[PDB]
């Protein structure tokens, strides 16, 4: 539309479970904090997994 | 010393003259002007800039 300049910009929303969604909210099962708030991410390891 | 003083004898005596001025005026022309270009306008943000 007018009045707006010449570039357009939009969001992108990762999902929970992906490796890029790094975040400092992780509490874990326990909850003892850890450094990671995506769960396992975009593991497919049935050990990290469980 | 200036007196129209006349006597009993007339005469030409004491003429006068008159004079008369003229005063003048002109007209005189001004103007200016701004220029600007569509995207001026187009995406600037305000859409009252004119």
């Amino acid at each position: 539309p007018k009045h707006y300049g010449k570039t357009i910009k939009v969001y992108e929303y990762v999902p929970l479970l992906d490796d890029r969604n790094i975040n400092d909210q992780g509490i874990d099962a326990s909850g003892a904090t850890i450094v990671n708030g995506n769960l396992y991410g975009s593991s497919k390891d049935i050990g990290n997994i469980t | 010393s200036k007196l129209p003083l006349l006597t009993e004898n007339g005469g030409r005596v004491n003429r006068v003259g008159f004079t008369r001025i003229a005063r003048e005026g002109s007209i005189h022309k001004f103007g200016f002007f701004y220029e600007f270009t569509q995207e001026s306008i187009d995406f600037d943000s305000d859409d009252g800039l004119m």
